C-alpha cells in the first residue's frame, strides 16, 4: 500500500492546491472550462441533499450523524422527503424482496446527478441477513452504488467518513472537462 | 476440431449459467454506454460473461452498468479512442471485441473519417496484435459503396463512413464478424 | 336450551346455508395417499430431477459416541459446485442441496417424501450388529490361540 | 358513588347489586340445564352461590369488593356478562362428553425423531 | 386407503369443479383491468392464454382437499390483483420472462455442461 | 485533501481518547521491524486494493506434451 | 478559567430565561474520569474453591427432568386457581 | 446451598399442578393431557375441534380469566404425521398467571379461528397461514402477511430450503426487477454441530410407548 | 413517506382527508429472522435479537438470555442482576427518548429531537465502553453479561444521571403545557380499557387506559425485585396520557439507576459454569479444562436440554417474549419472538377510523411501533 | 476534532503476528465456526517449515456485523478488530479482505492494537 | 507493474496468460514482504540445560497457551504455536 511521505521528503513537495485538475491546462478554451468546472463541482459538493429513507437499525444512526454532536448540516447536507428535491440516497438497512421493487423506483424519480450510499452490511451485500429467503443479496443487485460504508450500524463518524469521501467523489467530476475533448 | 486456446480450469465454462457462473468469454465492449449497450451488457451479464467496459467520458455515464453483471465481473477503464496505449490495456486479457462505437452526426473533434473508419480500424488493428480470438462490428444495412442522396445534398456522408469502415475492419481482422442492423429501436432510442 | 336470546345469525339463516354450515363441519372420506406438489410451492423442475436419500448419518469412524446415529434423514442429490471466479469461495445454484430432515423411522421418511411427490430411494437400514462375547479370561489362555502377546 | 371508574371506556354502574343478581340468577339456570354429574355444572354452581350471596349480604358496593375481591363492582359485572355467554355457548358443545379425539401416537412427543427400539 | 377428515371449502368434486370454474371467470373477466392499471408489455390475449395455460398445469390433481388449496391460494392472488397491491413487476413474474430457454435435448445439455 | 484516515497509528490512541498519554508521554509503544508506515484510504485510485484468491490451484492437468 | 462558558451578563440573561440555574450539559475534562485507569483484579467465583466442588452437585443441566403429567401423577400417587388474585381493575 | 442452579418457585408451582387438574375435569371433551413444564409452566394439550370451546372456557370462566391473549406460535415437525402444532400463550391480568394451550394439524385440516374468543389472533392466525401455510376456517379475511406478494411456498416450513429458490434482479432490458432461479457466490457452510456422546440421560428413557 | 419510518406501508382509504379504512400492509422488512436462528447455535444466535427492537438493544439480549437460562436451569450471580438491571434502565431511557423525539417529528416540533438526541449521544457511549458498539452491543449474555464494567465507568453514569432531570425538564416546558401539543394529541386515537385486553395490548398502551399492569413488579426477573419505584398510569387512554407516561417513565427509571449505583456489590459477572459461559481468558492459557471448554462452547457450543419455554420481559415498548423451544441439540429447534408493536399495529384498523392523516400520523408514533419487532 | 471511543471499540479487522514477525494465527478455525454470519473462509495447509498455518484467510466485510466473536474465540489473540472505522471503499470488491489485505492493517495499526490489547485483556 | 508478477508467500500467482490479472490494470495486489517463514527462521534457536521447557508466546495472559516440549532428541525443536526454537546442549 501507497504510504504517506515523510515530513522531510514532503517538506519539499509543493502546495497541493484546491482543484483537483491543476492550474497546467495548455489552452484558455481548456484552462477556462476547468475552472468552470470546478465551479459546479464547488456548488453539487457543497449542498448535498439525501432523501430520509432509514430502512433499518442502520437508520438511527443516520439520525445522529444530523444530532448535535456531529451535525451533518454543518457540511451543507440536509435531509429532504421528496425523491425529486433529494439528491443523495443514502440506502440503509435490509433491503427485502418486498422492498426491492420500491427502492428502484424512488432511485430512477431522483433527478441527476445522484449518488448512492449504502450504509452498513445490510444493504453492502446482505450483512447478517445474506442467506435469508427473503433479503437482496446487497444494494448494489439494484441499483448502482458510488460509496460503501462498513459497520453495523456504521459509527456516525464513519457514516461522516463515508460522506466526505462523496464530496470529494464530486469534486473530482469532469462533466465539462470531458465534454471538450468529446 | 478448434483448438482449445487455454487449459487452465479457472478459464474454463462452469456453472448452471446465472449470475455467479461463468462463460469463459473476457468481452471488451467499446461503446457500452451508447444505446445499444445497454441491452448487450445486460444479456452478457446474466451469462456470466466477464466484461470490461471502457468508457471515454466521466464515470458517472457507465457506472449504472455496474448493476449489470455480478461482483467482479464488470471493470471499467478510461481510454481516449485515439491513444492506442489506452486500448491496449483493455484488450490485452481479452477473448471477445465488440465495437458499438459511432455516432448519427459529427463533433468538432471527431468526424466520421475519425470514428467510423479510422477509429474502429484501431480497435480492430490493436485487437489483432494483443491476439483476439474474436471480434464483432455494426455497420448499416443499407451500406453500398457509393450511396446517393435522396433529400439532403450531404447526407450520405454517414453511410460511406460506415460501409468504408466495414471494409478496413475485414482488412485489420480478416476473421471479424459484422452483423449490419437497420433501424434498431426499443427505448432510449 | 334458556330463555336467553338466540343467535341471529343462526335463528335467521335459510335453511340452505344450516345446511351446508352442517356438511362442512363434515368429517368426509379422502383417500389417504396424496401429493401435495401443487401446493407446497416448489419449482416443477426440481420435483422432476431430483432424487431423495432416506439414510441414516454415518458413524464418524474417529469416535465411539454413537447418539448422532439415532435418526433417520433425507439429504437431496450432490449437484454441482463451482470455484467462484472473484474470491475461489464454493458457488452453487443448488437451494436443495443444503437441506436436510430428520424422522424416526423409514416408513414415515417415505411417507413424508410421497406426500410432497419427491423420487426417494432408500439405503438398506444397518441390521441390528450380531451378539459378540467379549470375555477377558480368553487374553490368558492355555493353548489357544487368542492368547495375548502385549498387556 | 365512585366519582370515575378509574378505567378508560369503563363507565361507574348504577345498582350493581341489581345488574349482578340478574346476571348470577341466570347463570345459574343456564348452568342447571346441563347434565349434573358435569363437574363444571358443580363447580360454577358451587361458585356463584359464593357470589350471588356476597351481592345480597353487602349492600356497599365498596364493602362488597372488599367481600368478593377480584376487582371493582364494574368488573365483577363484566365478569359475570361472560360466564352467561360461555354457559349458554357450551351448553351447545357438550363438553362433558368422553374425548372426541383419541390422540395420534408419537402426537405429544419430545425429542423428535428418534428410533424406538422394540 | 382411505381416512376421515374435515373438509376445506367443499365437500364433493362437483362443489369443487364448481368453485374452480369461478375462479376462472372471475379472472377472464379482470384481465382487460390488468392490462389497462400495469405497465407490463403483455396484452389481453396473450394474458387469457397464460390463465389457460396454468389452470392446465394442475390438470391430473384429483383430492378434493388440495383442490380447495389450489382455489385459495388461487383466490388470494386475484384479490391482490384485483387490487394493485401487486407491483408491476410481481404480475410479469408469472411468464419467467428473465430467464431463458434451457434446451431439453441430450446432446445440447451435455456440450453446455450440468 | 485532509482526512480523518491520515492520523498515524501512533498517536490514534490519544486523539480519540482512548488514552490521557501521548505517544512521546509512553514507553509501552512497541518499535518491531515489520512495522509499517501509515497510509491513507485508497479509492477510486490506481493504488486501491483488489481481493484476488490466495491459495494455487489444486488439482494438475496431466500434460501431453510430457 | 477553566470552563469556556459565555460572559457572565449572558449567563444571568441565559439564567432568567430558562425559569432556573442551569447545568452545563456538555462534559469536561474535569468532571469525568480518567480515560487511562490502573488495571483491575476482578474476584474469582463462589466455585473456584478446590475442594468439596464436585459438578454433580453444582450442575444445573443434569437436574431437568421432562414435564410432568399432572392427571397421572395423581392416580399413581375454595376452588383451585391459577394463581394469586391481583387488583388490575 | 448452591448458587448456580436455578431456584424452583414452588408456591407458584403449586396452584398450577392443581389448577392443571381443575381444566382436565371441566373439559373432558377436548383435553387430551395436561401436563406441567420444568419450566413451571402449564400446558395443555388438546384435541384440534376443541381449539374454540376451550379457549372460551379460559377467558370467560370466573376461575380462569385468561382475557389476554399474546402469542400464537406455529411448530413444524415433519417425524409427526400431523406435522403443525400450534401453541397459544394466554396471560390472566387478575390471576398473574400464563397457560399453553397446544394443537395438531395437518398441512391440509383446516384450524378453526380465534378471532371470536380474542379477536388479537386476526393477525396472528395470518402470520401462521403465511408463515407454515395452515389454513384458518371462518377467519375474517385470510392473506399473506409478511412474505412478498405471489411468493410461492411457505418459508418457515423445515422442509424449506433455507435460502428460497429464487432471488431478484434488475434487468434493464425489461425496466424491471425480474426474479431468477437462486445463485449464490459463496453457499452456507453447514457445520455438524453433533455430539456423540449424550448428556442428559433423564431425557433417555422418557416417552415410554 | 418520512412518518413512515421507511417500513410501513398504510393502504388507506381515504374519504377526502378522514381515514375510512387502513390497511397497515407489513413484511417489508420480513428478513426471515426466526428461520435464521433454527440454523444457527444459541451464541450464534444472540446478536439476532439485537436487531430485533433496535431501539431497545440490550432489552432484547435479557428476555433471550433469560429464556436460555431457565432451559439451562442455571442462575445469575449477584453483580451481573444488578449490571443487567441498570442497563435494561438505560435501555428504557434511551427507547422512551427514541419515541418521544421521533414521536415529535411526526407532529412537527423539532427541536425536542435535538435537545434529546444530544443526551442519547452521551448514553451510547456506555453502550460503547462497555461492549465495544455505540449499538447492538451483544453484552448481555445467557450466563450473565460478558465482561466486567470498565474501572471508572460508573462514576460517569452518575454524572449522565445528575444532569438529566433538567435536560427532560425543559423539553417538558415546551411540550407538556404547550397549547397546539395538547390539540394535536389529546382525544386522539382512544383505547378503552375492555378494548385494550382483547388485543393482546401490553406496555404503556395498556397502562395508558388505566389498567394496573407492569411486568418488573408481578412477574419480577431481575433486581428488580430489590429496587423500588412507581409504575406511571394514564386515565383518558389517549396520546396525550400516553406521552405523560413515557415522560413520567424516564423519570421513574432515572430513580432505579439511583438505587442500582449504590446497591452494585464485588463479585464474579459470569455464572460459574465453564460448560455454558466461556472461562477466563488467562484460565484458557493455562489450565488444560478451560481451553477443552473455550473450544467446544465456540466451536459446537452448548446443550440445552430438551423442552420449550416462555419468557417475557417489560420491554419499553411492550412485553417482549420469546418462545423458544429446544430439541436437546446446540441449535434452537424453533425461536418464536412476541413483538410488542404486533399487536398495536392491527388495532390501528380501528383506533384511527373516522379520522385525519394529521391524527394518524400522531397515532402512529404513539403506538410505539419500533419495526423488525413485527417483521421477524 | 472527533471521537471519543473506548479501547473496547470494535471496527476493521487485522491479524496480528508475534513480536518475531511470525503470523499469530495457527488456522485452528474457531474464529470460522463461531462467526455469525460466516463471514470469514479460511484454507490452511502444512507449510513447507512444517508450521499449521493458512494459505487462505478471507473475511466478507459487506458480510460481518462487527461482533466481536472472532477476537474473543481466537485462543492465540491472531484476529482482533483494530480500531480503525474509516475505511469506507467506492467498490464492493474493495470490501472483500483476503489474508494480505488483512496483514498489511495488522501491521499498519500494529502499535494501537498493542495498545488496546494491554489495557483491556484482564476484563476479557 | 511489478506486484502484479510478484509471488505471494503462500506461493500463488496469476498466469502471464491469465485473465484474472484483468482485475489489476486499474489496481494494485499488494503482497506483504514480511514473509512469515523468513522472519521466525532468522530469530536463533534458545539453548537450554532442563530436559523439558515452556514456551508460552513470551508474554503469558497475552501470548498463546502454554506448551512444554521434551528435548530430548539432538535436533532444535519447534514450538506448535509461535514457532520459536529450543535446544538442549
Ligand atoms: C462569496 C464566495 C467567496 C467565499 C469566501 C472565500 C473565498 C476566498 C478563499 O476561499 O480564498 C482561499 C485562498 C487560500 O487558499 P490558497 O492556499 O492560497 O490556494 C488556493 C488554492 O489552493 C489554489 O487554487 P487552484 O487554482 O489550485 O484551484 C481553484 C481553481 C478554481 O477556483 C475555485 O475553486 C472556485 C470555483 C471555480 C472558479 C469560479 C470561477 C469560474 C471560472 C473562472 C475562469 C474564468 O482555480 C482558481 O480559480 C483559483 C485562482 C484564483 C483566482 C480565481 C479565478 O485565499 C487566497 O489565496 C486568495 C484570497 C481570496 C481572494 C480574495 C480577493 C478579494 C477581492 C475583492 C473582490
Ligand atoms: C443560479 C446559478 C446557476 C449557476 C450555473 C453555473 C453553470 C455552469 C455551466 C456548466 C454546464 C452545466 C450544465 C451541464 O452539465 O452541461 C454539460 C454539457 C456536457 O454534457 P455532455 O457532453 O452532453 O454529456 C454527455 C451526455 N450524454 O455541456 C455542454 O454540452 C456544453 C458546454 C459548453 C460550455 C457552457 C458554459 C456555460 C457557462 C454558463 C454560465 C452561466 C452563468 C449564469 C448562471
Ligand atoms: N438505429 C441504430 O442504432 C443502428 C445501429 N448502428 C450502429 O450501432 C452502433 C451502436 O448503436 P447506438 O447505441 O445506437 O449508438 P449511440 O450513439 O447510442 O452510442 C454510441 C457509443 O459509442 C461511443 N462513441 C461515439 N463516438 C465515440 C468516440 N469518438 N470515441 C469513443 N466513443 C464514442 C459513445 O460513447 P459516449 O456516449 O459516452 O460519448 C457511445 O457509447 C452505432 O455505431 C451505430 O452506427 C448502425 C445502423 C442502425
Ligand atoms: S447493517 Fe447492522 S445496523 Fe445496519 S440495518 Fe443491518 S443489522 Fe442493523
Ligand atoms: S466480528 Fe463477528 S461477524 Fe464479524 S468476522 Fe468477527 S465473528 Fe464474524
Ligand atoms: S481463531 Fe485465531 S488462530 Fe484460529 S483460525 Fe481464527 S485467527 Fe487463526
Ligand atoms: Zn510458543
Amino acid at each position: 500500500q501507497q504510504t504517506l511521505p515523510v515530513a522531510e521528503v514532503a517538506q519539499n513537495l509543493p502546495k497541493k492546491g484546491y482543484s483537483p485538475f491543476g492550474t497546467k491546462q495548455s489552452s484558455v478554451a481548456e484552462w477556462s472550462l476547468a475552472r468552470l468546472d470546478d465551479l459546479l463541482n464547488w456548488g453539487r459538493k457543497g449542498s448535498i441533499w439525501p432523501l430520509t429513507f432509514g430502512l433499518a437499525c442502520c437508520a438511527v444512526e443516520m439520525m445522529h450523524i444530523a444530532a448535535p454532536r456531529y451535525d451533518m448540516d454543518r457540511y451543507g447536507v440536509v435531509f429532504r422527503a421528496s425523491p425529486r428535491q433529494a439528491d443523495v440516497i443514502i440506502v440503509a438497512g435490509t433491503l427485502t424482496n418486498k422492498m426491492a421493487p420500491a427502492l428502484r423506483k424512488v432511485y430512477d424519480q431522483m433527478p441527476e446527478p445522484r449518488w448512492v450510499i449504502s450504509m452498513g452490511s445490510c444493504a453492502n451485500g446482505g450483512g447478517y441477513y445474506h442467506y435469508s429467503y427473503s433479503v437482496v443479496r446487497g444494494c448494489d443487485r439494484i441499483i448502482p452504488v458510488d460509496i460503501y460504508v462498513p459497520g453495523c450500524p456504521p459509527t456516525a463518524e464513519a457514516l461522516m467518513y463515508g460522506v466526505l469521501q462523496l464530496q470529494k467523489k464530486v469534486k473530482r467530476m469532469k462533466t465539462l472537462q470531458m465534454w471538450y475533448r468529446k | 476440431p478448434r483448438p482449445l486456446k487455454t487449459t487452465n480450469p479457472a478459464a474454463m465454462k462452469r456453472g448452471t449459467g446465472g449470475r455467479s457462473s461463468f462463460n469463459g468469454i473476457v468481452a471488451t465492449v467499446f461503446g457500452a454506454t451508447g444505446f445499444v449497450g445497454r441491452y448487450v451488457c445486460n444479456k452478457l451479464g446474466k451469462s456470466g460473461t466477464q466484461m470490461i467496459l471502457p468508457y471515454r467520458g466521466d464515470d458517472s455515464d457507465v457506472i449504472r452498468l455496474k448493476v449489470t453483471g455480478d461482483l467482479g465481473q464488470v471493470l471499467f477503464h478510461f481510454y481516449n479512442l485515439e491513444d492506442p496505449a489506452s486500448i491496449r490495456d483493455a484488450v490485452k486479457h481479452s477473448n471477445v471485441v465488440i465495437n458499438l462505437v459511432g455516432r448519427d452526426f459529427e463533433t468538432k473533434n471527431f468526424k466520421f473519417k475519425d470514428v467510423h473508419v479510422n477509429g474502429a480500424e484501431r480497435i480492430a488493428r490493436i485487437a489483432r496484435e494483443a491476439g483476439v480470438e474474436r471480434f464483432i462490428h455494426l455497420s448499416s444495412l443499407n451500406v453500398e459503396a457509393n450511396p446517393k442522396d435522396l433529400y439532403v445534398k450531404g447526407g450520405s456522408e454517414w453511410l460511406k463512413s460506415k460501409y468504408e469502415g466495414e471494409l478496413r475492419v475485414r482488412d485489420a481482422f480478416p476473421n471479424a464478424t459484422i452483423i449490419r442492423p437497420a433501424d434498431i429501436y426499443g427505448s432510449e432510442d | 336450551t334458556d330463555g336467553g336470546p338466540l343467535d341471529p345469525k343462526t335463528a335467521l339463516a335459510r335453511p340452505e346455508e344450516l345446511e351446508q354450515r352442517n356438511k362442512l363441519s363434515g368429517k368426509i372420506t379422502v383417500p389417504t395417499a396424496v401429493n401435495l406438489s401443487p401446493i407446497s410451492g416448489v419449482p416443477e423442475e426440481h420435483i422432476r430431477e431430483r432424487r431423495v436419500r432416506i439414510h441414516i448419518p454415518p458413524k464418524n469412524a474417529m469416535q465411539s459416541g454413537t447418539d448422532n446415529v439415532n435418526t433417520w434423514q433425507i439429504e437431496f442429490d450432490n449437484r454441482e459446485r463451482w470455484e467462484n471466479p472473484l474470491m475461489g469461495w464454493a458457488s452453487s445454484g443448488d437451494p436443495l442441496s443444503n437441506m436436510n430432515v430428520q424422522f424416526g423411522s423409514p416408513e414415515e421418511a417415505i411417507t413424508f417424501c410421497e406426500r410432497n411427490g419427491w423420487r426417494w430411494y432408500v439405503d438398506g437400514a444397518a441390521k441390528p450388529k450380531k451378539e459378540r462375547v467379549k470375555n477377558y479370561g480368553i487374553n490368558f489362555a492355555w493353548n489357544k490361540r487368542t492368547r495375548v502377546s502385549t498387556k | 358513588i365512585k366519582a370515575s371508574t378509574g378505567l378508560t371506556g369503563l363507565a361507574v354502574s348504577t345498582n350493581p347489586h341489581h345488574t349482578l343478581s340478574a346476571l348470577y340468577g341466570k347463570i345459574l339456570r343456564a348452568v342447571s340445564k346441563m347434565p349434573q354429574d358435569a363437574s363444571y355444572r358443580k363447580y360454577t354452581e358451587q361458585l356463584v352461590k359464593q357470589r350471588a350471596d356476597s351481592v345480597a349480604q353487602h349492600k356497599d358496593i365498596t364493602a362488597l369488593e372488599k367481600a368478593v375481591g377480584c376487582g371493582q363492582v364494574e368488573e365483577l359485572i363484566v365478569q359475570a356478562e361472560n360466564e352467561l355467554i360461555l354457559a349458554r355457548k357450551m351448553l351447545g358443545w357438550k363438553p362433558w362428553e368422553k374425548l372426541v379425539q383419541a390422540a395420534p401416537a408419537k402426537q405429544w412427543d419430545w425429542p423428535p425423531a428418534q428410533i424406538m427400539e422394540p | 386407503a382411505v381416512q376421515q377428515v374435515r373438509p376445506i371449502l367443499s365437500v364433493d368434486r362437483e362443489e369443487a369443479r364448481k368453485r374452480a370454474l369461478n375462479l376462472y371467470k372471475a379472472w377472464y373477466r379482470q384481465i382487460p383491468y390488468i392490462v389497462m392499471d400495469y405497465d407490463i408489455p403483455m396484452t389481453v390475449e396473450q394474458c387469457r392464454d397464460k390463465l389457460r395455460e396454468e389452470f392446465v398445469k394442475h390438470r391430473n390433481v384429483t383430492d378434493i382437499r388440495v383442490i380447495d388449496m389450489l382455489v385459495i391460494k388461487g383466490q388470494m392472488e386475484l384479490k391482490e390483483s384485483v387490487e394493485i397491491w401487486k407491483q408491476k413487476g410481481h404480475i410479469m413474474r408469472y411468464w419467467k420472462e428473465s430467464q431463458d430457454p434451457k434446451p431439453t435435448d441430450f446432446l445440447s445439455k451435455f456440450i453446455q455442461g450440468v | 485533501d485532509y482526512d480523518g484516515s491520515m492520523i498515524p497509528a501512533e498517536w490514534y490512541g490519544w486523539m480519540h481518547y482512548k488514552t490521557d498519554l501521548p505517544p512521546i508521554r509512553d514507553g509501552c509503544r512497541p518499535k518491531y521491524k515489520w512495522i509499517a508506515d501509515h497510509s491513507e484510504n485508497l479509492s477510486g485510485t490506481k493504488e486501491a486494493y483488489y481481493p484476488y484468491s490466495t491459495t494455487p490451484n489444486k488439482v494438475e492437468a496431466w500434460e501431453p506434451k510430457a | 478559567a477553566l470552563r469556556r462558558d459565555v460572559s457572565p451578563l449572558i449567563q444571568r440573561i441565559r439564567a432568567f430565561l430558562l425559569g432556573r440555574e442551569h447545568n452545563l450539559a456538555l462534559r469536561f475534562e474535569d468532571g469525568l474520569a480518567d480515560r487511562t485507569q490502573p488495571q483491575p483484579e476482578i474476584p474469582d467465583g463462589p466455585s473456584h474453591l478446590l475442594s468439596a466442588n464436585y459438578y454433580c452437585q453444582r450442575d444445573g443441566r443434569r437436574e431437568v427432568l421432562p414435564p410432568i403429567d399432572l392427571v397421572e401423577q395423581q392416580k399413581q400417587l375454595k376452588l383451585p386457581t391459577p394463581g394469586k388474585v391481583y387488583a388490575w381493575d | 446451598d448452591k448458587p448456580t442452579v436455578r431456584q424452583p418457585d414452588a408456591v407458584a408451582r403449586s396452584h398450577l399442578s392443581d389448577f392443571g387438574r381443575y381444566v382436565a375435569e371441566c373439559l373432558p371433551k377436548y383435553v387430551q393431557k395436561v401436563q406441567l413444564t420444568a419450566g413451571d409452566e402449564l400446558e395443555v394439550l388438546i384435541a384440534p375441534e376443541g381449539v374454540v370451546p376451550v379457549l372460551q372456557f379460559l377467558k370467560d370462566h370466573h376461575q380462569a380469566q385468561f382475557t389476554n391473549l399474546v402469542d400464537i406460535a406455529g411448530v413444524d415437525v415433519p417425524c409427526r404425521k400431523n406435522r403443525f402444532e400450534v401453541v397459544y400463550n394466554l396471560l390472566s391480568l387478575r390471576y398473574n398467571s400464563r397457560i399453553r394451550v397446544k394443537t395438531y394439524t395437518d398441512e391440509l385440516t383446516p384450524l378453526d379461528s380465534a378471532c371470536e374468543v380474542h379477536k388479537a389472533a386476526n393477525w396472528y392466525e395470518r402470520e401462521i397461514w403465511d408463515m407454515y401455510g395452515v389454513f384458518f376456517a371462518n377467519h375474517p379475511d385470510l392473506r399473506r402477511i409478511l412474505t412478498d406478494y405471489g411468493f410461492e411456498g411457505h418459508p418457515q416450513r423445515r422442509d424449506f430450503p433455507l435460502s428460497g429458490y429464487v432471488e431478484l434482479r434488475y434487468d434493464d432490458e425489461k425496466k424491471r426487477v425480474v426474479c431468477e432461479p437462486l445463485e449464490l457466490a459463496q453457499e452456507f457452510r453447514k457445520f455438524d454441530l453433533s455430539a456423540p456422546w449424550e448428556q442428559f440421560p433423564n431425557f433417555r428413557n422418557a416417552n415410554p410407548p | 413517506h418520512p412518518a413512515a419510518h421507511g417500513v410501513l406501508r398504510l393502504v388507506l382509504e381515504l374519504d377526502g382527508e378522514t381515514v375510512m379504512r387502513a390497511d397497515p400492509h407489513i413484511g417489508l422488512l420480513h428478513r426471515g429472522t426466526e428461520k435464521l436462528i433454527e440454523y444457527k447455535t444459541y451464541t450464534q444466535a444472540l446478536p439476532y435479537f439485537d436487531r430485533l427492537d433496535y431501539v431497545s438493544m440490550m432489552c432484547n439480549e435479557q428476555c433471550y438470555s433469560l429464556a436460555v437460562e431457565k432451559l439451562l436451569n442455571i442462575d445469575v450471580p449477584l453483580r451481573a442482576k444488578y449490571i443487567r438491571t441498570l442497563f435494561a434502565e438505560i435501555t428504557r431511557i434511551l427507547n422512551h427518548i427514541m419515541a418521544v423525539g421521533t414521536h415529535a417529528l411526526d407532529v412537527g416540533a423539532l427541536t425536542p429531537f435535538f435537545w434529546l438526541f444530544e443526551e442519547r449521544e452521551k448514553m451510547m457511549e456506555f453502550y460503547e465502553r462497555v461492549s465495544g458498539a455505540r449499538m447492538h452491543a451483544a453484552y448481555i449474555r445467557p450466563g450473565g453479561v460478558s465482561l466486567d464494567m470498565p474501572l471508572g465507568l460508573m462514576d460517569d453514569i452518575y454524572e449522565f444521571a445528575s444532569k438529566f432531570a433538567e435536560r427532560l425538564d425543559e423539553v417538558e416546558d415546551v411540550l407538556t403545557t404547550n397549547r397546539i401539543w395538547v390539540q394535536r394529541t389529546e382525544d386522539i386515537g382512544i383505547v378503552t380499557a375492555e378494548e385494550a385486553l382483547n388485543y393482546g395490548f401490553s406496555g404503556v398502551m395498556l397502562r395508558g387506559s388505566g389498567i394496573k399492569w407492569d411486568l418488573r413488579k408481578q412477574q419480577p426477573y431481575d433486581a428488580y425485585n430489590l429496587v423500588n419505584f412507581d409504575v406511571p398510569i394514564g386515565t383518558k387512554g389517549d396520546c396525550y396520557d400516553r406521552y405523560l407516561c413515557r415522560v413520567e417513565e424516564m423519570r421513574q427509571s432515572l430513580r432505579i439507576i439511583d438505587q442500582c449505583l449504590n446497591q452494585m456489590p464485588a463479585g464474579e459477572i459470569k455464572t460459574d459454569d465453564a460448560k455454558v459461559a466461556p472461562p477466563s481468558r488467562s484460565e484458557m492459557k493455562t489450565s488444560m479444562e478451560a481451553l477443552i471448554h473455550h473450544f467446544k462452547l465456540f466451536t459446537q457450543g452448548y446443550q440445552v436440554p430438551p423442552g420449550a419455554t416462555y419468557t417475557a420481559i417489560e420491554a419499553p415498548k411492550g412485553e417482549f417474549g420469546v418462545y423458544l423451544i429446544s430439541d436437546g441439540s446446540s441449535r434452537p429447534y424453533r425461536c418464536k419472538i412476541k413483538a410488542p408493536g404486533f399487536a398495536h399495529l392491527a388495532a390501528l384498523e380501528k383506533i384511527g377510523k373516522q379520522h385525519m392523516l394529521a391524527d394518524v400520523v400522531a397515532i402512529i408514533g404513539t403506538l410505539d411501533v419500533v419495526f423488525g419487532e413485527i417483521d421477524r | 476534532e472527533k471521537g471519543p471511543l473506548s479501547p473496547r471499540f470494535r471496527g476493521e479487522h487485522a491479524l496480528r503476528r508475534y513480536p518475531s514477525g511470525e503470523e499469530r494465527c495457527i488456522a485452528c478455525k474457531l474464529c470460522e465456526a463461531i462467526c455469525p454470519a460466516q463471514a470469514i473462509t479460511i484454507e490452511a495447509e502444512e507449510r513447507a517449515d512444517g508450521s499449521r498455518r493458512t494459505t487462505r484467510y478471507d473475511i466478507d466485510m459487506t458480510k460481518c456485523i462487527y461482533c466481536g466473536f472472532c477476537q474473543e474465540a481466537c485462543p492465540v489473540d491472531a484476529i482482533v478488530e483494530g480500531p480503525n472505522f474509516e475505511f469506507s471503499t467506492e467498490t464492493h470488491e474493495e470490501l472483500l479482505y483476503n489474508k494480505e489485505k488483512l496483514l498489511c492493517n495488522g501491521d499498519k495499526w500494529e502499535s494501537e492494537i498493542a495498545s488496546n490489547l494491554q489495557a483491556d485483556h484482564l476484563y476479557r | 507493474r511489478g506486484d502484479i508478477e510478484k509471488v505471494t508467500h503462500t506461493g500463488q500467482v496469476f498466469d502471464k496468460e491469465d485473465y484474472r490479472n484483468a482485475r489489476f490494470v486499474n489496481a494494485k495486489r499488494y503482497v506483504n514482504e514480511n514473509w512469515g517463514i523468513k522472519l521466525i527462521e532468522e530469530v536463533p534457536p534458545k539453548e537450554c540445560t532442563e530436559r523439558v521447557v515452556f514456551c508460552d508466546g513470551g508474554d503469558g495472559p497475552l501470548g498463546h497457551p502454554k506448551v512444554y516440549i521434551n528435548l530430548d532428541k539432538p535436533g532444535n525443536h519447534i514450538c506448535g504455536y509461535c514457532g520459536l526454537r529450543f535446544v538442549k546442549k
